[PDB]
DNA sequence: TGGAGAATCCCGGTGCCGAGGCCGCTCAATTGGTCGTAGACAGCTCTAGCACCGCTTAAACGCACGTACGCGCTGTCCCCCGCGTTTTAACCGCCAAGGGGATTACTCCCTAGTCTCCAGGCACGTGTCAGATATATACATCCTGT
DNA sequence: ACAGGATGTATATATCTGACACGTGCCTGGAGACTAGGGAGTAATCCCCTTGGCGGTTAAAACGCGGGGGACAGCGCGTACGTGCGTTTAAGCGGTGCTAGAGCTGTCTACGACCAATTGAGCGGCCTCGGCACCGGGATTCTCCA
C-alpha cells in the first residue's frame, strides 16, 4: 500500500495511516513522526499523475528508508552489508536492481559526509560519531574524493553521524510539503545519478 | 488554577452507605463533620511519603508502586496493584 | 400508602451492601480532592489513573472498619445511634490519637 | 523481559481441582502473595546468622525461621514437607 | 560427554522452580554464602501454603455455580478460616468485600 | 476511733504509687511460674539470673497499660467500678482478640 | 514438678497496680479473670525464647534470648544489655 | 615522608567516630559499595539527636536537686515532650515509672 | 574486648552541662538508643537503592531515609546538621 | 389470627469479549573441574547456677460493720426516618496537542584492594565524696459538731 | 458557714560507705600512599499516555413535611465493697558446699565460589470459542393493619 510498494520486517518498522485516503503506511518511509495519523500522504499531495514506477521516486524512498532505519535502531552500522540487506528487506525481494540501488544510496551518504572512513581518529572535535568494523562483501562501492573502488573481503572501520553540517534535505526533512518541493528532489537526484554514472566510469 | 473547597465532594448519602456495610442502624447528626476531619487527616499522611518517593527518582509523575511502597511502611499491606 | 415502620429499611440496606463489592464513593470528586491536598507539598504534578484507584481502595477499607469498632461502643453504654464521643473513644483506645 | 510465578501456580491449581479456571484479577493477588512470604522468612534467617556470628544460610536457619513466624498447625506441616523433599534430593 | 540435563525439581518431586530460588538468594544482600539444601527447603514450604488457599477458595466458587475463581472467593476462605486468618491479619485485598454479620440486639423483637 | 469516709483512703495510695518505680510483684512467687510453663516447650533448662528479671520488668509494664484502656471504658457508661466486660472491650478494640 | 503456683500472684499485688494505673474502686470478679490474660502473655514469649535457645545448642537461657522475642512481638526493651 | 595523622572526625569537627561507623556499614550486608560522604552524614546525625535528649534530662535532676542522671529522669524528659514522644512510641524504659495523671471525675466535690 | 558509645557519649554530656554526673545504669540506656536508631536509618537507605537499582550507598539516601523517619521538626534540624558537617568536611 | 401488596427468587434465550492453547527463539540454567578457607571435632579451665539451713519481721489472711454506688421503673419531648418533587452535576463518547519516560554509545572520576606503622581506646587499681539513714520539728488537710 | 482535735507529710541536722571519676600500661585497628577498572552521568531520538474541551441523557443529590420512638432525667431500694483489728506464714538475708556447662584454643577436611561450553524451557505474539452478564416473565415469601 506504501508508495515504496516493498514489504518491510514487523520488528524494523512501525505502521501509520493517511488520514484522508485511510491507508497503511510505512513508519521509516515517512521520518517517524509523532502521532498515528498523518494529514495527507505523497498521493494526496501530488495528485494523478504521480507515477510510482519512476527510478527516481523509488531511489528517493530507498534512500529515506535506509536513513531512516539506521537512525531508530541506534546502534551504527551493522557487521556486513548482506546483514543490513537481509534485515530491511525480505530474501525473495531481493534481486541485482535493489543491490544496485542499495549502492548508489550507500554513495551519497559517502559524499555528503554523513558516512566517513577513518583515517587516524574521529573526523570531527564536536558533531557526535559513531564507530565500527565493517567487513565489505559487496564489489560496486566507490569512494568520491580518491575515485577508487573498495577491496572484496576486507574489513575498514567506519564513522556514522545524524547532524551533519551539510547533508540532501530530500532524506533530512520529516514529511512533505508541496509538488515543488518533490520535484526540486527529482532534480537534484537526476543531478546525483549523472554524477555517480560519470564517476564510475 | 487553584482547587479548593473540594471536601464537601464527599457528599451526605455517601458516608451512610458505608456506615450501612459497617452494621450501622442508626446515625446521629453530627457524625457527618466529623467524619470529613478524620478521612484529611488520612490522606496526608500517606501522600506526603508517597511525593517523597517520586523525587527521589527524579520523576514528575506519580506512579502506581509509590503508593504501595507508602502504605507498606505505615503497617497496611495492599494486594491487587503490582506489587 | 403502606409505609414501613422505621428500622424496617436500614435493616435491608445492611445486608444489601454487605454482600456485594463495588464501591461507595463518586469517582470525579474523589479525584479533585487528592489533587488539591498534593499542592502544598510540591506544584505542576501528574497522576497514573491506577495510581488514583490504589488510593481510594485503601481510603474505604480503613474507614469500614472504623465504624465497626464504633459501633461496639454505642453498644456497651446501652444505645443503638452512634455519637460522636464514640468514635474518639475508639481511636484513643487503638493508639491513633 | 518480566518474571512471575504465573505459569507454577496453575500447575498446581491442575493437581487439586482438574476444572476450574481463575481470573486475571485473582492472578495477580496470588502473584503478590508469594512474594510477601519469601521476604519474611527470608529476612528472618539472615539475622539468626548474625546473631551467632555465621557466614552461611543452611537449612537449619530456614527450619528455625518457619516455627516462628508460621502459626499453630501451620508450621507442624510445613516442616514435614520441607524434610521430605531434602532427603529425596540428596538420595538422587 | 555430557549425560542431558536434569532439573533440580525433578530430583525432589516438586512443582516450583529451584534454581530461580536459588539465584534469587544470592544476588539479594542476605549472607556471605548460601548453602545447598536452603533452596530445596524453601521452595516446598513456599508450594505446600500455595496448594492450602486454592483449596478452599475452590470450594467456595462451587456452592456459587461458578467455574472461575474471582477475589471475592479468595476473601471467603481467608477469613473463614482461623490459622489463615492470623497469617494475613494487616492484609487488604482489592474487590473482596466484607463478611455478613449482625449483632443480635439489632434485631427485631 | 476516727474513721475515714470511703474512697478517702485510696486517692491517697494512688499518689503514693504514681511516684515511684519499684516493683509491685514478690519476687520469690514470680519466678516458680517460670519455671513451671517452660516444662511443656523442653525439660531439665536453666535461666541466667538476670534474664528472669527481664521478665518481670515487661510484665508489669503490660498490666499498668491494660487498666488505663479499662478505667476509660468504664467511665464511657457512666460508672466508677471496673467490671470484667470493661477488659473484654478494651483487647477487642486493641487487636489482641 | 511444680504445679498451681498461678495464687501466688494475690489479691493484694492486684490491686497496687491498679492503683498504678489509676484505679479508684474494684469489683470482685476482676481477680479471677487477670490471671488468665498474665498467663496467655507469658506462654507466647517464654515460647521464642526457647526456639532461640535450641538453635544456638544451649542449655541455659540467657538474657539477649528474652529481648529478642520481646522485639519480634513490636515490644522493645531498654537496659539489660542489648 | 608521611606526614603525622589526623582522624576524619577532627576534619569534620565532630565528637563521634566515623572511622568506626564506616567498618560497621560495610560489615553489614546493607550494600555492594559504601561512598565516602555516608559515614559523616549519618555520624552527624546521631551526635545530634543524643544532645537533644541529655539537656532535657539534665533539666530534671536539677529540680529534683540532685547531681546524677537516673533511669527515673530520662522517663520524665522523653514522655514531657512531644516529639521524642512520638518517636519512641513502642519503647519500654527499665525503672522509669508513670507520669502523674488522674481523671477530674474521680476527684470529691 | 567489647565496644561501646559510652566514651562519646560522656563528651557531648560535659558540653551542655559542664558539672553532672551519669550513672552506670542510665549510661546502658543511651548505649542501647543509638544502636536502635542506626539500624533503622541504616536498614531504610538499604531498600531506596534496590528499588532504584543501585549498588552504592551515598549521601542522598541517608538525607532522604531521615525524613521518612523522624517527625515534625526534628527532621527539619537534622537535615542542617548533616549537610553543614559534610561541606566543612570536602573543603579540608 | 387472616388477606393485600411489594420485594425477592428462579428459568430460558442471546451475544460478546476475555481466558486457554500453540509456536519461534533466545537467554538463563546445567555439566565438569580447580582451589582456598569456614566450620566440625576434641580437650581444658574456671564461672556461675543450684541445693540446704536458721532467724527476724513484714506482708498476707479472716472477720465485723454500714454507707454509697449500681440497677430498675416512669414520664417528656425532641430529633431522626420514610416518601414524594424539583434540580444539579456525574457519566459517556470523540478529538487534539504536547510532556515526559525509555534506549544507547561515550567518558571520566570514584571506590575497592594492598602494605606499613603507630596513637586511640580498653582493661585494671584507688580514693573520696554524693547519696543513704536516723531524729526532732513544723505545717496542711480531713471530719464531726456548732 | 466555722473550730478544733487528730493524723499524715515536708524540712533541717548529723554520721557512714561503696560506686564513680581518674591515672597507667599495652596492642590492635585506622590512616597514609598508590593503582586499576567499571558505575553512573549526558546528549540525541523515539513514541505513548496524561490533560483539556464539547455536547447530550439520565441517575442521583437536595428539599420539605409528618409522626414515632429513643435519649435523658428523676426517684427509690437492696447489698456488695471499703476500712480497721488481731493472728498466722512464708518472703528475705546471710552463710556453706558442689558440680554442670559456657567459653576458649588447635588441627584439618569437605564444601561452596568461580570459569568455560552447551542446550532447552519460558516469554511474547496470535487465534478461537464458551462462560457469564443481561433481559423478560412467572412463582414465592415477608411485612403490615383490621
Ligand atoms: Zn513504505
Ligand atoms: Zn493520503
Amino acid at each position: 500500500s506504501c508508495e515504496c510498494g516493498l514489504e518491510v520486517p514487523k520488528a524494523a518498522t512501525v505502521l501509520k495511516t493517511c488520514k484522508s485516503c485511510r491507508k497503511t503506511l510505512h513508519g521509516i518511509c515517512y521520518g517517524n513522526f509523532l502521532h498515528s495519523s498523518i494529514e495527507k500522504c505523497f498521493t494526496c499531495i501530488f495528485g494523478p499523475s504521480l507515477d510510482t514506477k519512476w527510478s527516481k521516486f523509488q531511489d528517493l524512498m530507498m534512500i529515506r528508508k535506509v536513513f531512516r532505519f539506521l537512525v531508530r535502531k541506534k546502534k551504527g552500522f551493522p557487521a556486513s552489508i548482506t546483514e543490513l540487506i537481509d534485515s530491511f528487506i525480505n530474501v525473495e525481494d531481493q534481486n541485482n536492481e535493489v543491490k544496485e540501488r542499495v549502492a548508489f544510496a550507500l554513495f551519497v551518504f559517502f559524499l555528503d559526509e554523513t558516512l566517513c572512513l577513518d583515517n587516524g581518529g574521529k573526523p570531527s572535535q564536536t558533531i557526535r560519531y559513531v564507530t565500527s568494523s565493517v567487513l565489505v562483501d559487496v564489489k560496486g562501492i566507490v569512494i568520491p574524493n580518491t575515485r577508487k573502488q573498495l577491496n572484496v573481503n576486507h574489513e575498514y572501520k567506519w564513522h556514522f553521524t545524524t547532524s551533519s553540517p551539510k547533508a540532501e534535505s530530500f532524506y533530512q526533512e520529516v514529511l512533505p510539503n508541496s509538488r515543488k518541493q518533490v520535484e526540486s528532489w527529482l532534480q537534484d537526484i537526476t543531478n546525483l545519478r549523472k554524477v555517480y554514472s560519470e564517476a564510475l566510469s | 488554577k487553584v482547587l479548593r473547597d473540594n471536601i464537601q465532594g464527599i457528599t451526605k448519602p455517601a458516608i451512610r452507605r458505608l456506615a450501612r456495610r459497617g452494621g450501622v442502624k442508626r446515625i446521629s447528626g453530627l457524625i457527618y463533620e466529623e467524619t470529613r476531619g478524620v478521612l484529611k487527616v488520612f490522606l496526608e499522611n500517606v501522600i506526603r511519603d508517597a511525593v517523597t518517593y517520586t523525587e527521589h527518582a527524579k520523576r514528575k509523575t506519580v506512579t502506581a508502586m509509590d503508593v504501595v511502597y507508602a502504605l507498606k511502611r505505615q503497617g497496611r499491606t495492599l494486594y491487587g496493584f503490582g506489587g | 400508602p403502606h409505609r414501613y415502620r422505621p428500622g424496617t429499611v436500614a435493616l435491608r440496606e445492611i445486608r444489601r451492601y454487605q454482600k456485594s463489592t463495588e464501591l461507595l464513593i463518586r469517582k470525579l470528586p474523589f479525584q479533585r480532592l487528592v489533587r488539591e491536598i498534593a499542592q502544598d507539598f510540591k506544584t505542576d504534578l501528574r497522576f497514573q489513573s491506577s495510581a488514583v484507584m490504589a488510593l481510594q481502595e485503601a481510603s474505604e477499607a480503613y474507614l469500614v472498619a472504623l465504624f465497626e469498632d464504633t459501633n461496639l461502643c454505642a453498644i456497651h453504654a446501652k444505645r443503638v445511634t452512634i455519637m460522636p464521643k464514640d468514635i474518639q473513644l475508639a481511636r484513643r483506645i487503638r493508639g491513633e490519637r | 523481559r518480566k518474571e512471575s510465578y504465573a505459569i507454577y501456580v496453575y500447575k498446581v491449581l491442575k493437581q487439586v481441582h482438574p476444572d476450574t479456571g481463575i481470573s486475571s484479577k485473582a492472578m495477580s493477588i496470588m502473584n503478590s502473595f508469594v512474594n510477601d512470604v519469601f521476604e519474611r522468612i527470608a529476612g528472618e534467617a539472615s539475622r539468626l546468622a548474625h546473631y551467632n556470628k555465621r557466614s552461611t544460610i543452611t537449612s537449619r536457619e530456614i527450619q528455625t525461621a518457619v516455627r516462628l513466624l508460621l502459626p499453630g498447625e501451620l508450621a507442624k506441616h510445613a516442616v514435614s514437607e520441607g524434610t521430605k523433599a531434602v532427603t529425596k534430593y540428596t538420595s538422587a | 560427554t555430557r549425560a542431558k540435563a536434569k532439573t533440580r525439581s525433578s530430583r525432589a518431586g516438586l512443582q516450583f522452580p529451584v534454581g530461580r530460588v536459588h539465584r534469587l538468594l544470592r544476588k539479594g544482600n542476605y549472607a556471605e554464602r548460601v548453602g545447598a539444601g536452603a533452596p530445596v527447603y524453601l521452595a516446598a514450604v513456599l508450594e505446600y501454603l500455595t496448594a492450602e488457599i486454592l483449596e478452599l477458595a475452590g470450594n467456595a466458587a462451587r456452592d456459587n455455580k461458578k467455574t472461575r475463581i474471582i477475589p471475592r472467593h479468595l476473601q471467603l476462605a481467608v477469613r473463614n478460616d482461623e490459622e489463615l486468618n492470623k497469617l494475613l491479619g494487616r492484609v487488604t485485598i482489592a474487590q473482596g468485600g466484607v463478611l455478613p454479620n449482625i449483632q443480635s440486639v439489632l434485631l427485631p423483637k
